């Protein structure tokens, strides 16, 4: 029964963090840095999965049936996977500029033009690399998708699961490698201390996302894919949705609350 | 300053031609740049303009799309490539500096002109009188009518007096109605209101005798007047 | 023998102090307490300049009371076009290190100076397109504080080698040089009418010269502390002097001593700027905690804040006509307030 | 040494210098404050059609 | 509505676009101020690093365009415009090694180390203190012991222990510890390596930078 307990404090928890980081990072003036840009994105696409998602889920997966009407369930989904895919480009994006701002300092490739070209690129290509989503949907009583064959639904899902958790956990996990190997040799006990706080706040992030987005990648990834699937199926997949939005209230936490900059900034902003 | 022109010749009508300025002394790169024609004994009239560093680019309703004007700051020059010239294109083209900020003095400097012959919404702006006598020192008047009303709503009022002597190229006398281009004797005065302008001239010389020329600036094409010719 | 000169300064300091407190029978305060308070006064910012990348340091309102010129140590200083926020110029500078800017009276020229110790002076009415500069005015031993135009011809400056100087631009040599300081000169300012004017220093001083000769006419001392800036009373025959002990004090010339001071327990910042209304009734003052105090030069009442700059504003100007006031801090940001 | 000669010089021509009480300064401000307080636009916010600045 | 305003604007934004870009090729360039303490070597370091007022040896190595900016000769109140120098990537500093039996010198280095390396300005600002004239040093003090500079001495008058301590006392005067790492060298060999050993050090300092902004210590 703990489970809606679980989804209400995520929801508040989720709104909360989100509220305050966009508020910080737009009210006030020193927090207008590039990565404060992919910041505020990030937490813009956290938001709005935490809103949208989570109730269509909990209701979808917890009564079994559809509440909604057809254009809502063309629409919804769009919007729901739409905003998960920008977050997690968003992650990436993050992973790759601070790679670029600490592996590769000299060439200074991180410039706020350069953030805003990325959050238009990574909105676009969420919006139209997984345009199908919006179209493919059918309404039966659960709505659910409707293809004209079976191929094309497998090269679909696979290629959403390769943009959505291998393309940006292999980028990240790539980036945060060379950025600790970087900080644990690039030197010549309080920089040995900051070095290792530096390897925490990165393991952290690349744990926290790699494992929050897995159960549902694999799900989906053999599901479709492989055409799997039913009690242990509703289990496992509120499970899988709880953690998700436990990614999304964790991201302004792991990423602004753990800074001492920002957590300095809110303080005296506040 | 220097805007040195060429490419006139005796162009077939209906065929193509190019026409090139070259600027020496000034930045060129900062000055936006007009192409203004005029008759063998009309008067002078708008052709094209481009800004500074080509963002905008105009041309006259008579000429669009027929004449294609560009520049190029490296090599300090502007073209005009001008297709399919019909017979009332037998007109000499002058290069005209502009810039534009505030009390800057557009129009100031013109070419030295290129004769070129051809073988066989706006604003109209009158000239009350074409041809006055005048005599050597006695104060004379050159009235403007314009149609819609120059005053902007900021204050200026675009109106420009340009002097043409004999022979040579137009210099501007005046901007916005009342100022004086530098170097221009303080004998010049312009005055009036909106829709009815005024260029006085004291003690006049024999260094004034010419066509003076009534131009607006408020929007383009910048309709010129017909020209108002001094004698002795 | 040096201590009996010593001793004899000593004694006519002494004798200058007991001369002027004896020539003070009500101060200012007890007079302007019958006249209404100016109450509270808020302007709102108008406009916002932006074009900076950089601090900017300094500024100067045109004679028209339209176009404002402002230098940043971003290697540049913008003619800004106040009434449609447009820049007129961007100019480059020689060296990007530049603490003061000047527009000159008749629009023609600006000049700004700064740790390089030249004071180059830029024309703009130029017939090329570019600004140009016109001259680099050399001879100073330190940086240059401020610059103000007396005339198209003739420019005071200003510099940390305790010295004001009067260059004659078309020489481009100084025509009298202003000694008697004793610290770095911080600030200057120009009478209404340029017979004369006056420098504050970094030895908590202000010295009212005349350009004419070139004598201290008087010296004016109260303050505890540097002296950041200065302005005049549009009367002529007044000044108030901002200070780095969070104090802008007004002093008189014709009676030749303090009248008052503005000083709020809450405030322990130093002042960076100081202006008059055209009226002088209301004046401003740019304190280092990110926003100016609008005083009122009569009472000590203060009249007003205009917080709204991010970080110290470190240049303020009040139009010739007191349409507006222009403040300028170090986030790159200048702002108009009316 | 010489700057002490002119410091005593400066500081003479400074002791004999005209001086008025400081009531005569204070009402000559605020006389001049009061007449020009109508052509304040600062003191006195001005119709937003006469401010230039909107 | 904007009769020939529409050119004003099109003037005023062309030359924002050229500040946009100036002000972006300037952030790609590191900033150093060379304080020094006089006649402490600072041209030799120049001169070495280059491969009135202040004067500004802008040189480039390995793609970097470094600004360095020379303030030594402007006496005057330095805490009225050292505050024109916040954001410069680095301070630079000079020590004359072999100037410690002169006169005392190296206390008023000292001192002048002291009160630019704890200005509220620089509080941030790492500092990149070189200790010239290292052979002039090592004969000096093998001329005469260290003692005579620093009474509260106790070691082997010799070059290593004598560096040791100055390195040591030097790096001791930083009061805003754990914000600013302060990196000394030993400026003495005639070769490209000061400027080496600048370049190595900058970039710390913008890793340090980066790392700090991005939100990761
Ligand atoms: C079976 O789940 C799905 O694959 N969904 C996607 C389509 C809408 C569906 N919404 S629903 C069941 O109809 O209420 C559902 C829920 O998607 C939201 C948004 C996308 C998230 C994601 C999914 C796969 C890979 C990476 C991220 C998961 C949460
Ligand atoms: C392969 C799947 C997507 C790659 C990640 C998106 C591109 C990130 C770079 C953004 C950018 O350079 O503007
Ligand atoms: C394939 C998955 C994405 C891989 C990396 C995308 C970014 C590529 C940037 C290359 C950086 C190497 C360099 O030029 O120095």
């Amino acid at each position: 029964w703990v489970l809606i307990a679980g989804y209400i404090i995520v929801f508040v928890v989720a709104l909360i963090g989100n509220v305050l980081v966009c508020v910080a990072v737009w009210k006030n003036h020193h927090m207008r840095t590039v990565t404060n840009y992919f910041i505020v994105n990030l937490s813009l696409a956290d938001v709005l999965v935490t809103i949208t998602c989570l109730p269509a889920t909990l209701v979808v997966d917890i009564t079994e049936t559809w509440f909604f009407g057809q254009s809502l369930c063309k629409v919804i989904p769009y919007l729901q996977t739409v905003s998960v895919s920008v977050s997690v480009l968003t992650l990436s994006c993050i992973a790759l500029d601070r790679w670029y701002a600490i592996c590769h300092p000299l060439m200074f490739k991180s410039t706020a033009k350069r953030a805003r070209n990325s959050i238009v690129i990574i909105w676009i290509v969420s919006c139209i690399i997984m345009i199908p989503q919006a179209i493919v949907m059918e309404c039966s009583t659960v709505c659910d998708e409707r293809w004209g064959g079976e191929i094309y639904p497998k090269m679909y899902h696979i290629c959403f699961f390769l943009v959505t958790y291998m393309a940006p956990l292999c980028l990240m996990v790539l980036a945060y490698l060379q950025i600790f190997r970087k900080l644990w040799c690039r030197q010549i006990i309080k920089q040995i201390r900051a070095r290792r706080k530096t390897a925490r706040m990165l393991m952290v992030v690349l744990l926290v996302f790699a494992i929050c987005y897995l159960p549902i990648s694999i799900l989906n990834v053999l599901k479709r894919v492989f055409g799997m699937f039913r009690e242990t199926v509703y289990a496992w997949f509120t499970f899988s949705h709880w953690l998700v939005y436990a990614n999304s209230a964790a991201n302004p936490i792991i990423y602004n609350f753990l800074s001492g900059k920002f957590r300095e900034e809110f303080k005296a902003a506040f | 300053v220097q805007l040195v022109e060429s490419g006139g010749g005796l162009v077939q009508p209906g065929g193509s031609r190019k026409l090139s300025c070259s600027a020496s002394g000034f930045a060129f790169s900062s000055f936006g740049m007009h192409w203004v024609r005029q008759a063998p004994e009309k008067g002078l009239e708008w052709v094209a303009y481009i800004s500074s560093g080509s963002g905008t680019i105009y041309y006259a309703d008579t000429v669009k799309g027929r004449f294609t004007i560009s520049r190029d700051d490296p090599k300090n020059t502007l073209f005009l490539q001008m297709t399919s010239l019909r017979s009332e294109d037998t007109a000499m083209y002058y290069c005209v500096r502009s810039i534009y900020y505030y009390g800057s003095s557009p129009f100031d400097f013109w070419g030295q002109g290129t004769t070129l012959t051809v073988s066989a919404a706006d604003i109209v702006m009158t000239q009350a009188t074409s041809s006055v006598p005048v005599t050597p020192g006695e104060s004379v008047s050159i009235s403007c009518r314009s149609s819609k009303s120059l005053l902007h709503s900021n204050g200026n009022t675009y109106l420009y007096w340009f002097l043409q002597r004999p022979g040579q190229s137009p210099q501007l006398l005046i901007y916005r109605m009342s100022n004086l281009a530098s170097g221009v004797p303080d004998r010049f005065s312009g005055s009036g209101s909106g829709t009815a302008f005024t260029l006085t001239i004291s003690r006049l010389e024999a260094e004034d005798v010419g066509v003076y020329y009534c131009m607006q600036h408020l929007e383009y094409p910048l309709t010129f007047g017909a020209g108002t010719k001094l004698e002795l | 023998e040096l201590d009996q000169l010593r001793q004899e300064a000593e004694q006519l300091k002494n004798q200058i102090r007991d001369a002027r407190k004896a020539c003070a029978d009500a101060t200012l305060s007890q007079i302007t307490n019958n006249i209404d308070p100016v109450g509270r006064i808020q302007m709102r910012t108008r406009r916002t300049l932006r074009g900076h990348l950089a601090k900017i340091y300094a500024m100067h309102w045109g004679t028209d009371s339209r176009l404002l010129v402002s230098a940043s140590q971003d290697g540049k200083l913008i003619i800004w076009d106040s009434y449609t926020t447009n820049k007129v110029h961007a100019i480059p500078l020689r060296s990007s290190w530049v603490m003061t800017c000047a527009y000159a009276p008749s629009g023609n020229y600006v000049a700004c100076g700064g740790l390089d110790n030249i004071c180059s002076i830029y024309n703009l009415k130029t017939r090329e397109g570019n600004v140009r500069v016109s001259r680099e005015l050399a001879g100073h031993t330190g940086y240059l504080s401020c610059c103000r135009f007396l005339d198209d011809n003739q420019i005071v400056t200003s510099s940390g080698d305790t010295t004001c100087a009067l260059w004659d631009i078309e020489t481009g040599q100084q025509t009298t040089t202003f000694t008697g300081h004793t610290g770095d000169v911080m600030s200057l300012s120009l009478a209404p009418d340029t017979r004369l004017f006056v420098s504050g220093a970094c030895d908590a001083s202000a010295k009212l010269w005349d350009v004419r000769e070139g004598m201290c006419r008087q010296t004016f001392t109260g303050h505890e502390s540097d002296i950041n800036a200065i302005c005049f009373f549009p009367n002529g025959n007044a000044f108030a002097t901002g200070s780095d002990d969070a104090t802008c004090r007004l002093f008189d010339l014709r009676a030749d001593q303090e009248l008052m001071t503005y000083s709020h327990d809450n405030i322990i910042c130093g002042i960076t700027s100081v202006s008059f209304s055209k009226s002088g009734r209301l004046l401003l003052a740019g304190y280092d905690d990110f926003n100016c105090n609008v005083w009122d030069a009569l009472k000590a009442d203060r009249a007003g804040v205009l917080a709204g700059h991010d970080n110290r504003v470190s240049c303020l100007g009040v139009t010739d006509d007191g349409m507006a006031v222009a403040t300028g801090s170090w986030d790159s940001f200048l702002k108009i307030w009316n | 040494i010489a700057q002490a000669r002119k410091l005593v010089e400066q500081l003479k021509m400074e002791a004999n210098i005209d001086r008025i009480k400081v009531s005569k300064a204070a009402a000559d401000l605020m006389a001049y404050c009061e007449a020009h307080a109508k052509e304040d636009p600062l003191l006195t916010p001005v119709p937003a059609s006469e401010n230039p600045f909107r | 509505l904007s009769a020939e305003d529409k050119a004003a604007v099109e003037r005023s934004k062309m030359i924002d676009r050229n500040l946009r870009e100036d002000g972006e090729k300037a952030a790609r360039e590191v900033k150093l101020l060379l304080l020094g303490a006089g006649e402490s070597g600072k041209s030799t370091i120049v001169k070495q690093m280059k491969i009135t007022g202040i004067v500004e040896t802008h040189f480039t190595f390995k793609d970097l365009h470094f600004k360095m900016f020379d303030v030594g000769g402007q006496r005057d109140e330095r805490k009225k415009w050292i505050h024109c120098f916040e954001g410069v990537t680095a301070i630079i500093f000079c020590v004359a090694l072999s100037d410690y039996d002169l006169v005392n010198r190296m206390h008023e280095s000292m001192k002048l180390f002291d009160s630019i390396c704890n200005n509220k300005w620089f509080t941030d600002t790492s500092i990149i203190l070189f200790l010239n004239k290292k052979d002039l040093f090592e004969e000096k003090i093998k001329k005469s012991p260290l003692t005579i500079c620093y009474p509260e001495y106790a070691g082997s008058n010799t070059y290593e222990e004598a560096a040791a301590y100055i390195q040591c006392q030097f790096e001791d005067l930083n009061k805003r510890k754990d914000t600013k790492e302060i990196y000394t060298h030993f400026t003495c060999s005639t070769d490209t390596k000061n400027v080496q050993f600048v370049f190595d050090a900058v970039t710390d300092v913008i890793i340090k930078n980066n790392l700090k902004d991005c939100g990761l210590f």
